[PDB]
C-alpha cells in the first residue's frame, strides 16, 4: 500500500465495487426503543446477500453494536468472511487517517 | 456550535462536550439523512453507512 489516505481510498473503491456489481440494491432502516437496524439486500444473479448492521442510539447518536451480519440463502460463509474482514480493515484505515490528522 | 437537526429547518445549540455536527446517510443515498445533529466524536463509516462531520454552524 501507499499512504493511510491512499489505503483508505482503495478500500472505498472495493466497497463501492461490491455494490456496483449487484444487479439490484434495496435498503431498509428500522428503529425501535433505541435499537436501530440497517439492512441492505443485494441481488446477485439468482441469489441474494443480506447485510445487517445494528446500532444502539445513545444520547440521540448512533453507536456501533456488534459486527456486520451477512446472510444468504446459499452459503455466504466465504463471502461473509471477506466482507467481515473488509469491514474491520475499513475501520482501521479510518482510524489511522484520523490519528494522523 | 449550532447543528442542523434531522427535522428541517430546526437546529440545536450543542451542549458542552459535543463540538461536532454530523450527518448519517446510507452509502448509496447521500441526500437522505438518517441521523443528523450534534455529536462528540465522529463515527467511523461502515460498509452500509457514511458519516460526515464538521465543526461550523449549520454545516451538516
Amino acid at each position: 500500500g501507499g499512504t493511510p489516505e491512499e489505503r483508505l481510498a482503495q478500500l472505498e473503491k472495493e466497497i463501492q465495487a461490491l455494490y456496483d456489481a449487484a444487479d439490484e440494491v434495496v435498503d431498509e432502516v428500522e428503529e425501535k426503543d433505541g435499537k436501530m437496524t440497517v439492512t441492505r439486500t443485494l441481488t446477485i444473479g439468482d441469489g441474494t446477500v443480506t447485510l445487517v448492521e445494528t446500532l444502539k442510539i445513545v444520547d440521540g447518536a448512533p453507536v456501533k453494536d456488534g459486527e456486520i451480519e451477512v446472510i444468504c440463502n446459499p452459503e455466504c460463509e466465504e463471502l461473509g468472511k471477506r466482507l467481515k474482514a473488509l469491514a474491520k480493515e475499513y475501520e482501521k484505515a479510518q482510524e489511522e487517517v484520523e490519528k494522523a490528522k | 456550535l449550532k447543528c442542523n437537526q434531522l427535522i428541517p429547518p430546526f437546529w440545536k445549540t450543542c451542549p458542552k462536550g459535543k463540538n461536532l455536527c454530523y450527518k448519517m446517510t446510507m452509502r448509496a443515498a447521500p441526500m437522505v439523512p438518517v441521523k443528523r445533529g450534534c455529536i462528540d466524536v465522529c463515527p467511523k463509516s461502515s460498509l452500509l453507512i457514511k458519516y460526515m462531520c464538521c465543526n461550523t454552524d449549520k454545516c451538516n
